[PDB]
RNA sequence: CAUGGCUCUGCCAACGCUACGGCUUGGCGGGCUGGCCUUUCCUCAAUAGGUGGUCAGCCGGUUCUGUCCUGCUUCGGCGAACACGUUACACGGUUCGGCAAAACGUCGAUUACUGAAAAUGGAAAGGCGGGGCCGACUU
RNA sequence: UGCCCAUCACCUUCUUG
RNA sequence: GGCAGGCUGGG
């Protein structure tokens, strides 16, 4: 869309900083973990194109693969990676762009 | 080992052995559906098998199972060298580095070796058909003495009936055991040094062909009456028609193939496979088990398992 | 419950599972990367099938369980560094078992 | 005991997988091999072989037909790195009796992937 | 059309690739993902143009947008400064080209 | 039409040698030239195996992307070119199996 | 290979890009993917065993096939279906002794014994085997 | 059956870099 | 096991 992308860049901006901070060790987790973070951004552009349905149910995938990744680099990622608190601030901005995308999945499904 | 073996079902289901059992179980059976739902998740299959096993709450499925084969395999692997032991040397049928070759040449040999004159040659009736499953369990039972390996051998076997299912791995070392009660019968009793038994027949090589007559007499009331096992393909040859001992008639001069019934059963069943028509092979199957109940043919019903899974009851 | 739960006990073949991925050598790091894509990314299969409550999505996550089992297996035989070890296979598989046991029920309720 | 059920238990995605795990177990030692250079074919050719278990398991778990074809075009696609990794890779990679062997493997796989794609399209 | 929307983009690449190139090692999943999406964005306006379902037009508008994205989100990555923000905008400049000819090729399609 | 695989294979025996050279420098462009280069034949691969419109002009698409490809890898710079001739000499290979692409894209839609 | 790694440094350069810091990228070291990353080699080659098919030597090879078939008897036999002398008719050591102590087996024995109970203790003596042993000669 | 070829597990030294 | 049909030779 544009305001969801936009919401997702602060999730971006946040985590990947974090992302960047998992240690080489977990580079393959966090290669991993910044596909998903920074290529959900094409999850959520591909939607705003193509309006169909099924297009904005796989961003909401990835952001709940992006909650998962949060879950994981918290604790997972052994050195859990991700501090708790910067779960819970990610989780807030991540859940931003969860409303505008469940939002927009209500708009769509009207 | 000192007698006793009392503590197999903690090496029966040894990770170690359930392994083991895992790996001869899946060996050749690695296209199945047993295996392959088994091999799915099959070290966490074999730590609820192990566990199953190690607590007493193994119950075979129904006729086998991969599971039922596995936990087979892992009985089999402990209990088998603890009887396997005590199958005397001329016992030529499922031990380990005593095979079917081993017989047709220690029979050949002990007609050489004691070159000899005449020979018995008997082979019990459908010896897993026929077997107590009860006596065998007075043979099961005085070498197990592990009050849980015997009950894992009689979830394995059912010690009831009359009929030791035909292909088990059980039912082979059992069998070569609830036969191995006539070899103990031969060479123990009966003093009958030169003999090779692979699971019904028992080649007896004598010298008065009178005597191995007797020794057959002798053989049969016992494996009748202590063993339930009808003795019939027998005869009283001398050391010149050949004994036709394990697919080899072994005179001391050489020893040539026999099969062609084999064989044709072999190929009549690979046929029955691949025409689609693996519901009158069963009827063939269960016509051929007659045959070759009184035969030594369990190895050969182990093999024919393996390769075509075939239940054949 | 289903999908939260499914992921919850999920987490815990990734939490073992993940260590031992991060183990396998650069030399098996396609194995490597293509193991944890399989292992984190069934994460997304369980995900996205609670997100349908499309029995088709959930049988996806059954077929990444099921690839998730092949690379236990395979990094096992995986020549040299055997990522998981028999007892890494033992463990993981139980663990897989255990959200197969979740994803199974789950099929079941949709069904 | 019951062995751990997966769900959409298909014979044809189990063995299929089993057999081709023969495959991954042949080539990937030989893929592994494939000097540092040819890392990218190395690559590829590893995703193409260790990521056609998802091709099937996928096939064999979601039992729509579309996904066997695309195990056949991954099953293809192998076929493909092995005349790759013999023919046109360079130092070596794969020696012919290897691509012999592998093609044999992946033939087995093929012969498994073709019934069960007949079996489904009945 | 595919051979236009190709060459005009082919100067994005050709001005983000050098860039996309010196977008940090620190941030190499990011430049990884940057160049997958620079180069790569080559084949979805190909794809685009080698059939029509304007689905696939709307992909190569993804792929820009996740490009925009890109410039957007590799501007202001981090310490390791990836792009600068004008080349965000020279590359904006380069991308927006891209993005008029997809435009009216989508609507040409519609 | 398998000619197509075995006519493009070597496409793959010419770009392949070369790709390999692509330096590490130019790694992504590699790694997605090869994925480009080896990776039509899972294109073609499918296009045979479906023979369905839509995944024989995917199979254009990436010879359209391959055919990218030997522009852009000529323009990487520094020694490492796919020399002018190599993009000629394989504009070649790629044209002949381009040709067969298109007899057979023919072959299907009419 | 212990993978054209490294979000990896030092150095030095310069495609380039710089927010002017760098970065990048290339050298160029070094560190790094398990002892010390030897081992574990993954290859391949290769020794000895199994399983099937075949040469008892230029007509067979090789399975796919279709079929066929497993007795008889005169009681001595015969047959087992051209691997055809069903056996390159000669041995593998199926060899020869010497043994059989031990270990092994088995039985004695899940007995004696211990202990309320053999209870997932527990023999032995003995007896019986050869499966074991020692030479010779060959393997 | 001995001469060997399919073929299956091995036993390696071989270096697969 | 054998007969026949193939298939692969024969000089």
């Amino acid at each position: 869309q544009m305001l969801i992308v936009e919401r997702y860049e602060r999730v971006i901006s946040y985590l990947y900083p974090i992302a960047q901070s998992i240690p080489r060790k977990h580079g393959v987790a966090r290669e991993m973990f910044l596909k998903c973070l920074l290529g959900q951004v094409e999850l959520f552009i591909v939607a705003g194109k193509s309006n169909q349905v099924s297009k904005l149910y796989a961003a909401d995938a990835g952001l709940a693969m992006l909650r998962f990744w949060l879950r994981f680099l918290a604790g997972i990622q052994k050195p859990h990676a991700m501090t708790p608190h910067q779960v819970e601030t990610a989780q807030v901005l991540i859940a931003e762009v969860g409303r505008i995308l469940g939002s927009w999945i209500a708009r769509v499904n009207r | 080992m000192g007698k006793r073996h009392r503590n197999l079902i903690d090496q029966i289901t040894t990770w170690e052995n359930l392994l083991d059992a895992y790996r001869k179980t899946s060996h050749g059976k690695r296209r199945t559906w047993g295996y392959l739902e088994f091999k799915e998740y099959d070290l966490a299959n074999l730590l609820a098998l192990q566990a199953e096993l190690k607590a007493g709450n193994y119950e075979r499925g129904p006729y086998l199972e991969f599971k039922d084969r596995l936990v087979q395999h892992a009985l089999c692997n402990i209990v088998a060298p603890i009887f396997e032991a005590g199958l005397l040397p001329y016992t030529y049928a499922c031990r380990p580095d005593k095979g079917t070759h081993a017989g047709v040449c220690h029979v050949q040999a002990e007609l050489r070796r004691t070159r000899a004159t005449h020979f018995l040659k008997s082979d019990f009736s459908k010896f897993f058909p026929s077997i107590d499953r009860a006596a065998l369990y007075a043979m099961i039972d005085k070498k197990i003495h592990c009050a849980a390996t015997r009950r894992l051998l009689r979830v394995v076997l059912p010690d009831e009936g009359v009929g030791i299912p035909i292909g088990s791995l059980t039912s082979q070392l059992f069998a070569n055991v609830y036969g191995g009660a006539v070899d103990r019968l031969l060479h123990d009793e009966l003093k009958q040094r030169h003999w090779a038994r692979y699971m019904d027949d028992i080649v007896v090589l004598g010298d008065d062909p009178e005597e191995l007559r007797a020794v057959f007499y002798r053989l049969r009331d016992f494996a009748s009456e202590r063993l339930g096992l009808k003795i019939s393909h027998w005869q009283v040859a001398p050391v010149s028609r050949g004994i036709n001992f394990l697919g080899y008639r072994i005179w001391p001069t050489h020893k040539l193939l026999r099969k062609s019934s084999v064989k044709r059963a072999k190929r009549k069943v690979a046929n029955f496979i691949k025409h689609g028509e693996d519901e009158s092979l069963q009827r063939f199957l269960a016509s051929w088990s007659g045959h070759a109940q009184w035969a030594d043919t369990h190895n050969l019903f182990t093999w024919m398992e393996e390769q075509y899974g075939i239940a054949c009851h």
